[PDB]
C-alpha cells in the first residue's frame, strides 16, 4: 500500500502538468485559429 | 503543429489516467480478497 | 484526416476509460456496502 | 475550427474524469483505513 | 459518502454530455473532411 | 465479481489497443505535419 499512494501521486502530479499543459495549448490553439 | 503537439498532450493524459485506472483496480481487488 | 482519425482514437479512449471508471465506482459500492 | 472545438471537449472530458479518478481513490482510501 | 456519490454523480453527468458532445463533433468534423 | 473482472480485462484490452493505436498515428502525424 505504499508504493500503491507514491504510484498514485506520480501519475496524479504528472495528469496535472499535462492537463494544464493541454489547458494552455488550447488557449495558444484558439488564438492562433482567429 | 498546436493540435498535433495538443493531441500528444491528450494522449500522455489518457495513458497517465490509465495507470491511475489500474492502480485504482488493483486498490479494489486488495480490499475485495480480504472483504470476499 | 490524420488529426480527425487521431481524435476518434482519442475519443474511444476516454469512453473505454469511462466504462473502467463506472466498473472500479461499483466496486467500491459493493465493498463499501458491506463495510459501512 | 471543429477540430480545436473537438480538442476541448476531450480535455473537458479528460478533467471530468481526473476528478472521478480522484474520489475513487478517496472512496479507496476511506475502505482501505477500516480494512487495513 | 453520500458527498462522494453527489460528486461521482456530477462528474458523470458532466463527462457523459462531453462524450456525447464529442461524438457529435466527431460526426461533424469527419462531414467537414470529406 | 467475476464478471467485473471480465469486463475490466475487456476494457483495459480495447484501452490498449487505442493507446498503442493513437501512439502510432501520433508519429504519422507528426511525420505528415514536416
Amino acid at each position: 500500500w505504499m508504493e500503491w499512494d507514491r504510484e498514485i501521486n506520480n501519475y496524479t502530479s504528472l495528469i496535472h502538468s499535462l492537463i494544464e499543459e493541454s489547458q494552455n495549448q488550447q488557449e495558444k490553439n484558439e488564438q492562433e485559429l482567429l | 503543429s498546436g493540435i498535433v503537439q495538443q493531441q500528444n498532450n491528450l494522449l500522455r493524459a489518457i495513458e497517465a489516467q490509465q495507470h491511475l485506472l489500474q492502480l485504482t483496480v488493483w486498490g479494489i481487488k486488495q480490499l475485495q480478497a480480504r472483504i470476499l
